[PDB]
RNA sequence: CCCCCGGGCUACACGCGCGCUACAAUGGGCGGGACAAUGGGAUCCGACCCCGAAAGGGGAAGGGAAUCCCCUAAACCCGCCCUCAGUUCGGAUCGCGGGCUGCAACUCGCCCGCGUGAAGCUGGAAUCCCUAGUACCCGCGUGUCAUCAUCGCGCGGCGAAUACGU
């Protein structure tokens, strides 16, 4: 009943370790959005995980999948008003580094000071750059 | 025989054990998710953590009563991590508290003075008085120097 | 999850702690004796009084004087065990509870171990690890030597309790050992008179070297 | 047609608050209603009963 | 094919200012709220008569904190930078954003050699 | 009905002076007056630099206004005020009447 | 009857008030025997231990302390208790073996902060700024 | 000369000074239990009640301050998880969203939430401050202030080691 090596959407999880961690490796989500989510499913998220059933992951994923039809206010979430929806979500690791990547690039296409600030690979929000930002 | 004569850990305890059976006590919609204050990174790891507030805020405002929501605030506030920024204190949230108190209100174990907080009931003070009472017959055979008191 | 019988510990006698006497404790070092204070206490604390006056240390019990040699954060402007020791936020410095605690667990640790007097065996322990013979520079004519000289008791005192404290930090830097642990191997190990002591070791360092350069 | 040499009715800002002395703008030590700069006060203090006292 | 929020400009142009303020993300909502200055409300007269009829000048404005809105998409304005006036021909990603966000103020730095 | 008196002042001669007027006022006649009582001394502390420059080493003026501070009960008769109100009170010290 | 004193410590002040009972002793309305941590629990009994039961099983003391931290409000409590079973007593051994333990239980402590001064000010006033050039 | 309107002193391959945060167990997190002082306060301090997950929003007693407010400080104690690992160490940088001050927050302001998770494994030559409630460690007040403190000037909490010399 323990699964050395668990795989959850996309990745590969540590059993030894708790679930509520072990979730951590995947990209999206922190220890605050972990626990939310395990208590949303009804799971012990100080479990070992490798302990976890296909019933558990299955209810995970689809949580993961649109958590905020299962609960998960709209203020714990990556990406509140999407651009071109609205419809909050939560992007995890493929679609997150796409969404980064669209954005910059909007930016950079209608030529802002952010988007030339991204191109030059300099502070970008408010610093001074005599003394440190030294490579 | 009293609040005063036993730690205040071990009474939070077997008070917060106790509480359960009050069926005006019960945790909201917004609780499994949700942080004690900005001054936190983390949420709370113990899933009967609202219990155990509600018995804080219940011995709180038995013992400095007449307070309001706003000094149990400081009294729950703490030190917050700002990065490289130094440390400073911060107050917690007010919602929890307020939930708390109403709560206790409902259940008859405290009411509102008209311009200073809010008061025990004898309903309430006899709830605590053999709580203690209890903890102090099991604690002093441990400590035989607490039979005197 | 300490037990209630030693969290609320009410002393009845009047001992060191409450828990160790002192009135079967020897010492044999005739150096020694009138600098180690033996006097019977329960809180070893004396709040910066007899720092003043020149000789007002020796008013103060052994065990305050471990406890304030402990109540350290490490090698800051030299290096001891190959290695600067800054903590400089972790440190237990003006926080003499936890070094209350360090010495209390340690002697536990010892009279589990041992089954004898914990002062008993740090008495030994200081007796073994003080030295005799030190080096420093005398001139005569317009140049420069390195003598062979004394060393007063009051200062071998100083010297031992203070490398009985950089070992145990040394032994606790970086590790999965604790720092109540080490203190107790080293006070063992410098009371069996083995060479992994830290003391006993730089005491030997010592008195070589003078001995040679005398 | 005369208007264009006044100021504007400053409310907060450096710029609102002069020395009733000399007329400097930066520093104005303003505790207790005192309008004055720190080099007008330290001079003008023992005419208005300020001491040292330590 | 371009959506704010969901909604295309045929619908951002019949919603009111109180409809786009609740898509806006705050601080342009906050703007919005407080209200506009007599340059700001001098600018939009300008930008309503020219784009139907008697305007046929260049639209020239030194003022860089107003906010990109939707009748505003398909002209080209003239920002102030300190020295000169810049154009910027607006297109539609750039609703919600400020005027200055396209008129830069230093030039990109290219270094030398230190003396001494 | 009693009425109370504040006396405010830098200097204490005055405000001894003030105080013992009115006392002989209440002992020549028979009424209960309470104190003279002394309350907290207050001091306006002022820190500033000495320098008119930035060169050199900082150095510090400390000025200090000090306002010592005195209360009065004096019970309210007629004859009090008719022969208290008539007290000639010396610039440097500043006194507050009113009836409780 | 009833016997009032007092202790001081740096910012802190306690006084204590004595009669005869059973030996009850409570700091700020709360028992001596859980007092908490042990470092200052130990400062508080020290001269009820040194008394001894004979003494202490016949009196009720209760303690109001203010100001100034827990560590110095304990040695004040200390110095209160102290003063108070002598003055309750009229014994001359009793206050002889205090002056023996510790003079400053009935003799008090006369130390109190330095002023802070104008280099690091926030720092103490020997203190200062490094120079590295 | 002096008054408005926009920019800049905030631009960054680099050299240096004074500092803050760290490299973890002499600890990180969660939940409970304690304990100060100095100072300041009129369109100012604002208890108390109700909204909101938080930042914050709406009413409003009292106070011209020994009367009311700012103000139940942190380090510290108890229990549970972690056990020597670029980690439940560390926080840089960046995306989305929600707010307050102000006539005006792009250049160029502060706060909150969810994500992201960069160097850094105790540091060469050399150099600095400290003799008693002093130094180290911990956090609060005030000045500057519409909004903004890793600063200056001060306040307390805990509290040493060595030498009484040349
Ligand atoms: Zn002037």
């Amino acid at each position: 009943n323990f699964r050395h090596i668990v795989r959850v959407a996309g990745v590969d999880i540590d059993g030894h370790k708790q679930v509520r961690w072990a979730l951590t490796g995947i990209k999206g989500i922190g220890i605050n959005f972990a626990t939310m989510v395990l208590r949303v499913a009804g799971i012990d998220p100080f479990m070992k995980a490798g302990y976890l059933t296909d019933e558990q992951v299955k209810k995970i994923e689809e949580i993961l999948a649109d958590p905020v039809a299962h609960g998960i206010p709209a203020w714990a979430v990556n990406r509140p008003k999407d651009y071109e929806t609205g419809k909050d979500m939560h992007l995890i690791t493929a679609k997150l580094v796409m969404a980064w990547r669209e954005d910059v690039n909007r930016l950079r296409r209608i030529r802002a000071y952010r988007g030339i600030r991204h191109e030059l690979g300099l502070p970008v929000r408010g610093q001074r750059t005599r003394s440190n930002f030294r490579h | 025989a009293t609040v005063y004569d036993v730690p205040g850990d071990l009474l939070v305890e077997r008070v917060a054990k106790a509480l359960k059976e009050v069926p005006e006590i019960k945790p909201p919609e917004w609780a499994p998710f949700v942080k004690t204050g900005r001054h936190k990174e983390r949420l709370p790891e113990q899933e009967d953590w609202w219990y155990y507030r509600v018995a804080s805020v219940f011995r709180k405002v038995y013992i400095d009563g007449p307070v309001g929501i706003e000094r149990l605030r400081t009294w729950y506030g703490g030190r917050k991590n700002r990065g490289h920024a130094p440390e400073h204190f911060y107050k917690a949230g007010g919602s929890i508290i307020r939930k708390a108190l109403q709560q206790l209100e409902a259940a008859g174990f405290v009411q509102k003075v008209p311009g200073e907080g809010r008061i025990v009931t004898p309903k309430g003070q006899s709830f605590l008085d053999k709580i203690a009472t209890e903890l102090k017959k099991e604690l002093e055979e441990q400590i035989p120097e607490l039979k005197k008191y | 999850a300490k037990p209630l019988t030693e969290r609320f510990f009410i002393p009845k006698e009047v001992k060191v702690m409450g828990r160790w006497s002192v009135e079967d404790v020897t010492v044999e070092d005739p150096s020694l004796k009138p600098y180690i204070n033996l006097d019977a206490r329960i809180l070893p604390h004396s709040h910066g009084r007899y720092a003043k006056k020149p000789f007002g240390k020796a008013n103060v019990h052994i065990v305050e004087r471990l406890i304030n040699k402990v109540m350290r954060s490490g090698a800051s402007h030299y290096k001891a065990g190959g290695h600067f020791m800054r903590r400089e936020h972790r440190s237990i410095m003006s926080k003499k509870m936890k070094a209350y605690e360090v010495v209390k667990e340690a002697f536990m640790i010892i009279e589990r171990r041992t089954k004898q007097n914990p002062i008993q065996v740090l008495v030994k322990a200081i007796e073994n690890s003080a030295p005799r013979e030190d080096t420093t520079t005398i001139a005569f004519g317009g140049i420069r030597y390195h003598m062979s000289v004394d060393v007063s008791p009051l200062r071998r005192l100083d010297i031992a309790l203070k490398n009985i404290a950089l070992g145990a930090s040394i032994k606790c830097y970086r590790n999965k050992t604790t720092y109540a642990q080490a203190l107790a191997e080293e006070i063992i190990a410098a009371a069996n008179k083995d060479p992994k002591s830290f003391a006993y070791s730089k005491k030997e360092e010592i008195e070589r070297i003078a001995q040679s350069s005398r | 047609k005369a208007d264009y040499n006044k100021r504007k009715p400053r409310k907060f800002g450096k710029g609102a608050r002069r020395c009733m002395r000399c007329g400097q703008y930066g520093p104005i030590i303003r505790i207790h209603g005192l309008m004055l700069c720190r080099h007008c006060f330290r001079e003008v203090a023992p005419k208005l009963g300020f001491k040292k006292y330590e | 094919e371009f959506r704010y929020r969901g909604y295309t400009l045929d619908e951002l142009l019949n919603m009111s200012l109180e409809e786009f303020a609740k898509l806006l993300p705050s601080r342009q909502r906050r703007s919005l709220k407080r209200g506009l200055s007599p340059e700001q409300k001098k600018l939009l007269r300008k930008i309503r008569l020219a784009k139907k009829g008697k305007y046929n000048k260049p639209i020239r404005t030194h003022s860089r904190d107003m906010i990109v809105l939707p009748e505003m998409v398909g002209m080209t304005i003239h920002v102030y930078n300190g020295k000169e006036f810049v154009p910027v021909e607006i297109k539609e990603e750039m609703i919600g954003h400020y005027l200055g966000e396209f008129a830069m103020t230093r030039k990109v730095v290219q270094h030398g050699s230190p003396g001494v | 009905q009693k009425a109370r008196i504040k006396l405010a002042s830098t200097n204490i001669k005055a405000l001894n002076e003030v105080t013992d007027q009115i006392k002989q006022i209440a002992e020549r006649t028979g009424v209960r007056m309470s104190g003279p009582i002394p309350l907290p001394t207050k001091r306006i502390r002022i820190t500033t630099r000495k320098s008119p420059d930035g060169e050199g080493s900082a150095t510090f003026d400390r000025f200090e206004l000090r306002v010592h501070k005195r209360l009065v009960d004096i019970e309210a008769d007629e004859r009090a005020m008719r022969q208290i109100m008539r007290i000639r009170v010396p610039e440097d010290v500043t006194i507050e009447i009113e009836l409780i | 009857r009833v016997i009032q004193t007092a202790g001081k410590r740096k910012t802190a002040v306690a006084r204590a008030t004595i009669r005869e009972g059973k030996g009850r002793v409570r700091i700020n309305h709360k028992p001596v025997e859980i007092i908490e941590p042990e470092i200052a629990r130990f400062t508080i009994m020290e001269p009820l231990i040194l008394a001894g039961e004979e003494i202490v099983s016949r009196v009720d003391i209760d303690v109001k302390v203010e100001g100034g931290g827990f560590m110095g409000q304990a040695e004040a409590a200390r110095v209160a208790i102290a003063r108070a079973l002598v003055e309750w007593t009229n014994d001359m051994n009793l206050k002889e073996k205090f002056m023996k333990y510790d003079r400053t239980m009935l003799v008090g402590d006369s130390r109190r902060t330095e002023p802070h001064k104008p280099n690091r000010s926030t720092k103490g006033p020997r203190a200062k700024r490094q120079k590295s050039y």
